């Protein structure tokens, strides 16, 4: 299994979890960057 | 508006100036693959040189011997 401070793609490819919303869709399939929280801009704007 | 005449040789026009390319787009690829890294939206995606494939399926590897850069 992948090791505790890198990611998963589902296909069974462990890449390092900083990848993970650094703002490109890393895996083959996209869910490196899919469940990423939007960056937050402010209340009300 | 006609710019110039030349000889029926001619085959294509191209514009050779710094804006008609973003020079400063950002490569993503990040050193992954052992042969070619195509792009993809927002992303890319590697592949290995024609008839060679991937092998056990790394997807990163392929059973291409790798080749010297050309200067
Ligand atoms: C040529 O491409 C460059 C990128 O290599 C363009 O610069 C960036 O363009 C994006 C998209 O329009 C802008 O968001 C960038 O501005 C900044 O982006 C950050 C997010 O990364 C924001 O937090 C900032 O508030 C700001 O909006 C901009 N800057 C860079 C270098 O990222 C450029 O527009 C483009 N130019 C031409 C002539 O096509
Ligand atoms: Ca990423």
């Amino acid at each position: 299994e992948c090791g505790s401070g890198n990611f998963r793609c589902d296909n069974g490819y462990c890449i390092p979890a900083s990848w993970r919303c650094d703002g490109t869709r890393d895996c083959l399939d996209d869910t490196d960057e899919i469940g990423c929280p939007p960056r937050s801009c402010e209340s009300g704007l | 508006e006609k710019v110039l005449v030349v000889n029926p040789w001619l085959t294509q026009v191209r514009i050779f100036h710094q804006l008609r390319y973003n020079q400063s787009v950002s490569n993503p690829c990040k050193q992954v693959c052992s042969h070619l890294c195509l792009l993809r939206p927002g992303g890319y995606s590697c592949a290995c040189p024609q008839g060679s494939d991937f092998v056990t399926g790394s997807t990163v590897q392929c059973d291409a011997a790798s080749e010297l850069p050309v200067t």
